[PDB]
This record gives structure tokens, C-alpha cells and sequence, in this order.
């Protein structure tokens, strides 16, 4: 990674449980460290990053193009279209802040949707692009 | 012959339908069966984005003609407690038909 | 995905099972969970959707390249082709209502058809493009 | 030697083809057969779009010279009332030939 | 697939078996759903398709590449080709009639010819696309 | 030691060239043998477009030099009736010589 | 029924959560109990940018109700001086169940 | 194929075993069917063709990009590059004779030399273009 | 590699393990060669490189997309986009001295940061693109 | 302990190297030893355009100090008239060391 | 319990790290320790560009507390002569600790 | 290959083993073929081409992407980077002789370079192009 997405992460994550939906859909299960337990079945997970490194002369900038997975064990998967409709919404426009550095905008990107592991788990990827500015 | 000694609660979630084409799990209890719990070789397994455990665990009931309840179908589990053991299949272990073979995973998070 | 989707598929899941035909060649068999019993086996499937974010200054919209597979068990299968006329006709040209948003039309896109386990099942995807409106 | 306990319904599919190179299937049923059935290790499966309950099920029938009915064929199923047994193979257990090896699956949607 | 597939596959498959040539060469053994017995050997098979949607403001059409694969058990593979020769001389330039729309044209395009399980059956694809308009 | 009660149809198949560098093949019967044929574990394979139903069929001969008719060599293949088994190595069960070991496979379409 | 000889310090890491949905592992010492570890086959693994080397330990304690601080958890990890056992799972080996299979992997970076 | 290849092959196939090199170094190990016995060691194989169907309004034709692949378990494989240096000229610039329709030109493409099989085999593949006319 | 790469990979070990920060975040744990023993579980590794070979007419150089990776065995990987952060600040701007020929840029490039075995490990990669002249 | 019944032509080739860094291979003939072979399951093996027949065939022979002509080397092979068996490893079966195990394939093409 | 017959030097390199954050490694001897071997099932492995030769031997040594030089670490290797063992675990094989297991591959490049 | 990759190769590992450096570094472990013995550690390898038949009207000739392996049993591999060194200062700008045609120049390509089995041996790959005419 560059220099700023250390706090970029920090702030997606400051920035999800405190979105009111989701709260109410997902709970307290928004993490990238799956804390031990039951595993509560409805959860999201939000680590795999990548950079792209959009840079100049004065300075340097970064694009990231993380990712937030959506996971749930129910019958369907309107449950987790219902939480990823209120994970993009609180991020696309983001306006946050971060400790190092700053972000100009944060958009969306790809988001494949299918089943995953023994046609049971229904994780539903989230790409979203993060121009930063170190 | 197994020797039933511990008591699991048998689970069929009602599948209250959504309007996508999908169903809704709440998992009320069905009634209690006693079950012999043989562990198999357990290991970390990758999961979705968690670490999990998992173990084989076939479970010894008795059982039942098809149009019963006490008879466990692969779409319940078990749970003793806070231990949620799934069910894999039943499979009608002795030639006279006395017990079943349930096959479960109990897979903690870890 | 983005907020549309959680209702774009709950639109083109009831647009399905109040089409006339593929209620008398599929039947009650249209599902994304697939409920318990003995698997009918001419059964379709609608979920593995992905998402593109066609977007804008004002506002946001998507454009969805969701997949609905048929699945049949028959020895060949003009079953499943039979099967998936009935399904594109009902749904190209859709002049669907959403619950969150709006869609401007639903077109039709790559339908792969090979067979799938063990030479046995016959499975027919079809791609279709839904550009959405947030 | 087996011990030929449980009732099975054999069942041969006339194919009726279509028009596109293909048949038609509906398992109209053929005589009554009687054979053990030893089940094995069972789990579930990734199937196309369901999670399938799988077990092995060696189903073991008394034998016949290849052109006759009593001869189940591995185009051919099984039937326990609504519980289909496909057949794999038949593979002749006995040195002298007196019963047979059938393979099943009986994957219920779980 | 879109409408026409359907009587696509019902035309080219009628189109052949009625070849003169590939009566004596590969017989009846002309079939998707092939049939239960001891697997004569030289067979051709008609099932994979994958559509295109070559669509217009006025109606709907397809483009359809399907796959006719030809195997055989033979020595070497000089039986195939003789067999695919008379597969495609019936169906380029076809002339077809369809039970649900018209097609336009029946092309040819890649035909890839390798070996394919353990060294011993020789399968031979062709790929022909098919315009087709509903 | 081996009970060898079935017969078996030997078969080398001439191989006629033709222009291309490969041959034709019409498997002609050699002599008949007589073997014992034990049953694998059988199931289905996905095929090239079929769904064939094989099964591994350890099958014993007798023995002879190599420079003998008598000498299955994994070139040829037996034959039951109209039930063709394969062979794909000979390798000399005892050791003093006296048996072979063939591997067939027997997959019909199912 | 084992003999444990076995010494080994249970270690449960408190988790102190970071500020970007992750926690923090430090590893203080929990009791100390006594278990028999049993070796299985062990060799090199491909680590990250390591050579890694694993070995099974199987390793049996008492057994306890779930709630309590004598049950070891997958998230937790065994130590005998320098070496970490993780634990994968525990699975219960008596029928009574009077002990535990833990499974450790005891991976030194050799 | 296209109606030209299974002479392409008879031909290509009678073009070697008639060059005069190669009869030295291979020998009679010229062959699609690989004939039962000890397995020689240094034959080459003549079967994974692949078409592309270069057409017209007036007739067809085909490109067969047909792969000629020498195999040898020598401890180097200089034996197998100056076999294929046999092979090679034997075929650029054909002027050959055809059963069914013509070949205008035989030209090379890419050949992939690498070791195939626990590190003991050694094949070296040869892609030939042969632009042909039905 | 050519023949600068012997002097970078050595170049930019020694640039770490200088750097004030990541002596106090990852610690002496900067290698390629991993050393026996308990294994850390914070470290960087610095060995995949590539090369590109951007020469000319007089002389000859190449461009070093060498990737310096980080693990970690934390719960979350702040820990690892931490470390990281240090990584390239050492690095970007580098003004580096060689003991064979010069480099005369250290850019950035790509960084994915996933997940690597058993959910467990937490790796993140770092592209770094090095044009130097030999 | 073994019964060595069987003459084998240990055959080790000389190694003319030619101009482009590899080698060359003649095989010519060593001494011949005696030997046990025991063969393992065999079945088709797909090779590179060919159909080859593979056995496992453990061999084996007596020991002697490694710098002998009487060991067989990987690099080596054996022969039985025109029957080539490879050498996969040479790995010394007894405690004392009286005995080795050679490993073949004799992967004829079928 | 095993019969310590065949002697192995064994062997720590020291370590040595070069500019570019690598070790290089020397291979001196350490003690000479007496050992049984094992082979397991041999036989050829892919290389990078080698045809090698490995077997899974076994190795058993006498034990020691973890912080001596009797202790074969992962990281050292026995040497007979100039067979170069691996050692991919050790891990001690008895209930009382008196006797471990190394782990070797012993690759000859065939 | 073309007819001229017999002697290319024979060329090229002529040119090897007679380059001073590379006999201190590797020493006579110069070989495609490996021969038998104890695999001494640190030795290249000379096999896998490519051949691309850059062509005329008048003659021909062709491009070979020829790969040079280095591979080391070291802790790091800053010991296969010096080796590397001396091999690619040795072929580029060649002026080789050949057995058979010429060759007009002999560049540098990508040069891969990883762990390979176990994150023991490390093999770094050098592919080299060689314009030669046959």
C-alpha cells in the first residue's frame, strides 16, 4: 500500500456502524477481524485492497480499489442486496476524513454477486475506488 | 449398537418466503432426541473471509419412517446448547433399520 | 451492489411465475433458494448478478449483467431451450416497476448452454443487462 | 452373503425422442426387487445451484443373465416409495455370480 | 438462449441424419442425448450453444455458435475429419427452415481437433454461428 | 489362488493404416481364455459428452512368454458377450508365474 | 484412555480492537494443564516466503463444561516454553466425555 | 474441419516419411496412431489441428494452424531440435497435392519447445499455417 | 535479471533496516532469506523481481518491477498497511547508490493486499518499479 | 525376506555428451542381478500423444556399498529381455541393509 | 522401539548473510549421531529442470531438551557418506520422550 | 523450431562455459540435460524456446525467445542475481558463429524471478530473443 491507506481503511471501517441502516440489518457485524464465536451469519468484511498509484511531480496520490464483501447464510440473498444497498450508499459521496493525507472522492466500481462455497454462504463483492492523496 | 448418550435438540426453520424468490430461516426448536456424537479428524478451514473449525461428527439417532418428525432431515440441525451441528445427510446405519447416521460439522469461528 | 439491485431482482423474480408459459413447462420451479425436498429437475435460478455503476454528476445508476440459469435433468435439452424462450420473452422489452429507483431497460446479452455435472445436467445461462437508476 | 431386506422398485424410463436429437423420460415402473442396502460416508455437495445431500449406498440384488429384466442397468433407478436411488454401475459381487453390485447416490436437496 | 435456439438445434439436427453422406460413416450415432447401451464410438454430438443477442430497435435477433463436436475411437483421427467433412458441407450455406422465427445465414468458424481423455478418443469441434432473427 | 471360472473372448484388433499415419481398427477374436473377474468400486464418469458407468475389474488369466498368443497384452481386449472389457497392463500376480494380472474397465453409456 | 505427561500452558489473547475493524493479540498466559501430545506424519509446507515444517499433535486434555476457563478454545493457542501448538478444533473423544482432541500444528520456520 | 482437412493431414503426412532427413533421425516414427509396442523415443505426432475458416462469397476456404509435435527421451534435446529442423523444411513451402480442393501456401507460426513430463520427456510443438481452398 | 539487479535487490535491503520507522513497526525483520526459528509473524520479504530491459543503442538498461511483500499474522491487518506505509516512504524518491551501474528512478505501482492462506495470513504486496542503467 | 527369482540386466548408459550442453544415451549392458518384482495396481496412464500402461513393480535386489557396480542407480535401468524397467529410487528395505527397493514402471505404449 | 543401527553426521550450517538481506550457508559438521532409517514409498518428482529421486525415510534418533545440540532442527540435515538427508520435522515419537522422528527426502538427481 | 534453433542452442552454450565469471560462480554446472549425481545447487539451465518465424519472400529466419534459468539452493539469491549477471553480460550483444545460418542479433527480455517449489530453490528466468536467419 501507499501512506494513506492505513487510514483509509480506518476510515471505511469509522464510517460503516455509524450508518444507521446496517445497524439494523447487519448489527455490530461489520469487521475485518472475524472475532471469535458463532459466527453470527449476516456479516461483512472489508480487507482486500489494492492500489494503483495515481502520482505526480509535487507529491503523490494512490487509487484504491477496495473491497467490501457482503456475507449471509440465508435460503435467498435479498438479505445481503438489502445490506449492500446500505453499504454503498454510505460511502459513494463520501466526504470523510482521514488521519493521513487526504481522499478526493470515493466512487463504485464492479460488484460481482454470487454463490460461494458449497452453493450455501452468498457473498456479494463491492468494489469501490478510492482516489487518495498522500 | 450406539449408546445414546447425550440429548440434542432437533431444529426446522420455518422458510417464510421474501419477495426475491428466496426464503427466511428463523430456526424454531423441534423436539429433543438423545444422539451418540462420534468426532472425526477436525482442522482449520478456509472459509469466506473467517478461519473456521470444523469437525465430522456423526451423530447415531434412532429413526423413523420418512413421514415423521422424528426422523432428521438434512435441511435441520442439531444444537446442544450453543453448538450448532448441521446435518449432511441420514443414511440408515444397521440393516434392520433401528438408527441413522447424521453427519454434522460444528464449525466455530475460531 | 449498488440500492437498486436488492429490488431489481425482486422485480424480475415476480415478473417470472406470472408469465403464462414456463408456469406450464417449469412450473412452481423458479427459485434462487431452492427449497427442501427431492429437486424437480427442470427447475431455473436467479442470482448470480454483477454490477458496472454507470453513473453521473447528479444522481447514480447501474447496469446490471445479471444471470438466470436453467437447469434440467433431461436426456437432451430442447427442454431447457424451450425453457429459457419462455424466460427472455418475458423479460427483454420488461416495462418492470422497482421498489427503489427506476430501470430504463432490460436487454439481453451472452446465454451460454453446456453441459455442466458429470455429462448429466444441462444448464443454460442467460445474461441479461439491466441499466438502473438510483 | 447379503441379506435382502428392503423393497425396491425398479424402474426402467422409455425414451420417447423429440425433435432435436434428444429424449424424453417418465420412469414408468418395472418389476419389484428385493436388496440390501449399505450406506457410506455421506456429506453435502455443490450440485448447480442447490446444496445437495449425497450418500454412497451399495445396493446389492440377486442376479440374471444380461437380457433379462431382473437385470438392473445403469440407465436404470431405484425407487423406496419418493426416495430415488440412481444406479452407477452393476458389477457382479460373487465369484459363482448369484448377486450384484448396485451404486447409488440418492441426493435429497437438502 | 433467446426464442430461436430452441428451433435452431431442432433444424440442424434434422438437417443432419438426413445427409447423405455421414449414414455410412458415422450411421444414426447422430444425437445430444446419447442413448443407453454399449457407445458405438464414432458419434457426433450437438448440445454446447452460446448466443450473441444481434439485436435491433424493430424486433430481436442472435447470433448462436454453437459447437458440433464429432469423436471417435479409432486409431488415428483421419475417421473424424472424414466425418466432419460431411458435417459441415451440410450446414454451411444451410437453407434451414425453423419452427420460430428465420435464420439468415449458417456460417463457420473455429473448428479446434485434439485429443482428449487419456490419449485414446480423438474429439473434433466445430463452431458455427447461426443469425438468426425472432 | 485364482477360481477361474468365466470366459473370456481374447481380441486383437489388425491394424489396417490408412493415409493420414494412423490405422483401422475391427478387432477380430483371438482365442478364448478363461479368467476370474473381481469388481472395483464402481460410479459414473463424465465422459466426452456421455455419462459412462466404469468399474476397475482386476481380471486374472494364466500365464505364458511374452512371445505367445496366450499373452493378453494391454493392446487387445477381452469380450463377454457383448460386454467389452479393456486392458490396460499385465503384471504377474504370483511369484512363481503362473497368473496375470489384467485391468479392464467395462463402461457402458449408461 | 490417555496418559497425560505431558505440561502445556493454555494461552488466551485478549483482543484489543485497532481502530480500522481488526483487534490487537498479545497473548497472556491462561492455566496450565496437563495433556499427551501424539505426533503425526510431519514435513515441509509452503508458507508465505517460508519453508515451513508441520507436524499433526493430536493433543489430549480433560474435558470440561463449555463455560469454562479449562475448555480450550480454536482461538487459543498451547506453549511449551518457545513452542506454539495452535489448536484447530476440540472434539470430544470419550463416549462419557471424560477428554478433548485438540489438533495443534507446532510450525517452526526451519 | 472444414472439408479440406482430412486431406491436409494424408497429405502432410505423405510430404514426411518420404523427406530423406528424418528417415535417418526418426525413422518410421512418423505417426498420428501411435502403433502398440515398446514406445520407441523419438517419434514425432501429427494430429492438433485447429481451423479459422478463411471464406468467401464464391466457395470456402480454411486456415489450419495444424501443430506437429516432436517428442524424444534423449538427455538433451538437441536430438529433437535438429529433428524438427527435418520436419520443418520439409513443409515450408509445400507444393503439395491435395485429395479434396487446394492448399495455396504452407507457412510456420509459433513452436513451443519445452519439457513436458517429470522432466524426462522432452516435446517440442510446431505450428504450421496451411491456408487452403474447398 | 541483468546486471544491475545483483546491486538493487542490495540497494534496497540496506535502504531498509535504516529507515527510523519499521525498526520500530516490523523490527529486524527484514530478509529474503527467512531465518530459522520461531518465525516473528510481522516480517517483509524482498525477492520477486522482474525485469523489462528498457536499453538503447550505447549502453543497455531495465526496468525492476520488484515486489516487496508484507505479512502479517495480526487479527486485522492495520498492522500489515502500517508496516507498509513505512515500506514506501523509504522507497519512493529514493536517490539510492548502486555498486553496478545506476538506477535513476524507485516509482510505485501496484499493491494488492488480500488474504492469503487459510484466512489466517494476511499478506500485502507492493510493486516497485526500479529503471535502472547498466 | 525376499525371494530373488528373477535375472534382471542392470543396464547403465554412458553418457557422450554432444555440442549443445545435453547428453547422449546408448544403454549399454552391466551385469546381471537377481531380483523379486512386485507389482502394484496398473492402469492407462495418458503420456504425451501416446496411451501408455504404467505398474509400480517394486523390485528387489541385494545391497552393496554405494561406490559398486552391484548398486542400481535412478540414473540406471533394467531389463528383462526387451521389457525396460525404469529405477525411480534405490531405498534399502531391511534393518541390517542386506536387501534394496528399486522402483519400476515397465509402461509399455499400448 | 527402535534399533539405533546406522550412523549420520549431523550438520548446522552457520549462517552468514550477505548484502542483499540473504544468509549463505557452509554446512559444517555438527556430532555425529546414530540413527535408524526408514524408507517409506519412493519415486521420481518433477524438479525445476532435474528428473529427482526421492524417498520419504524416517529417521529416528535418540531425544534431548530443545536447547542442546543433540536436537536435529528443521533447518540442519544428516549426511551418510554423501547422501545429503533432509530433516523436514522432528517430533518426537514415544509417550516418555526418549526418541524423535526426523524427517528426510534424500534426493538424488536421477 | 525452424532450422536453425539446432545450432542456436549449441551456440549458445558455447558461449557459456568459456565466459571467465560464471566458472568462479556456478562453475561446470552449465547443462540442459542434468546429469546425474548429488545436483550440486546453484547451476543454469538451457531448454525451453519459443520460436516466432519472422520471414520473407526471399528465404527465412525466425525469433527465438529462448529461456536461461538460474536456479540456487542458497538462503537468498542475491547468489542467482550475480550469476545472471554473467549470463546475460555474456549473450547480449552476441557475436556468435552458427552451425547452420546466421543470426543477427541477440537481445534481452523479461526476466521472471520467484520461489519456486517449497519457497526453497529460487529460479530466476531470462528470456532472450534471437533474430536469427535461416
Amino acid at each position: 500500500s501507499y501512506a494513506v491507506a492505513g487510514a483509509l481503511q480506518a476510515a471505511v471501517y469509522q464510517q460503516l456502524r455509524a450508518d444507521a441502516v446496517l445497524a439494523a440489518l447487519v448489527g455490530t457485524a461489520v469487521y475485518d477481524a472475524v472475532p471469535p464465536g458463532p459466527l453470527a451469519g449476516t456479516y461483512v468484511s472489508l480487507g482486500p485492497e489494492d492500489v494503483a498509484d495515481a502520482s505526480d511531480k509535487t507529491g503523490a496520490g494512490a487509487v484504491h480499489d477496495f473491497v467490501i464483501s457482503v456475507i449471509t447464510d440465508a435460503a435467498g440473498f435479498a438479505t445481503a442486496k438489502a445490506a449492500a444497498a446500505a453499504v454503498s450508499d454510505a460511502l459513494v459521496g463520501a466526504d470523510l476524513v482521514l488521519s493521513r493525507g487526504r481522499l478526493v472522492g470515493l466512487w463504485f466500481l464492479r460488484a460481482k454477486a454470487r454463490r460461494v462455497e458449497k452453493a450455501d454462504m452468498r457473498r456479494i463483492d463491492l468494489v469501490f475506488r478510492a482516489r487518495v492523496e498522500g | 449398537r450406539p449408546r445414546l448418550n447425550r440429548l440434542l435438540v432437533l431444529e426446522e426453520a420455518v422458510r417464510v418466503a421474501d419477495g426475491a424468490g428466496g426464503h427466511r430461516l428463523d430456526w424454531q426448536a423441534k423436539g429433543e432426541v438423545w444422539a451418540e456424537v462420534t468426532a472425526g479428524s477436525g482442522s482449520e478451514r478456509a472459509g469466506e473471509f473467517v478461519t473456521l473449525a470444523s469437525v465430522p461428527f456423526t451423530i447415531v439417532v434412532r429413526a423413523a419412517p420418512v413421514g415423521a418428525a422424528r426422523r432428521p432431515r438434512p435441511e435441520q440441525r442439531f444444537r446442544e446448547g450453543a453448538r450448532i451441528f448441521r446435518i449432511l445427510a441420514v443414511a440408515e446405519r444397521d440393516r434392520e433399520g433401528h438408527y441413522l447416521s447424521c453427519f454434522a460439522r460444528e464449525e466455530v469461528v475460531a
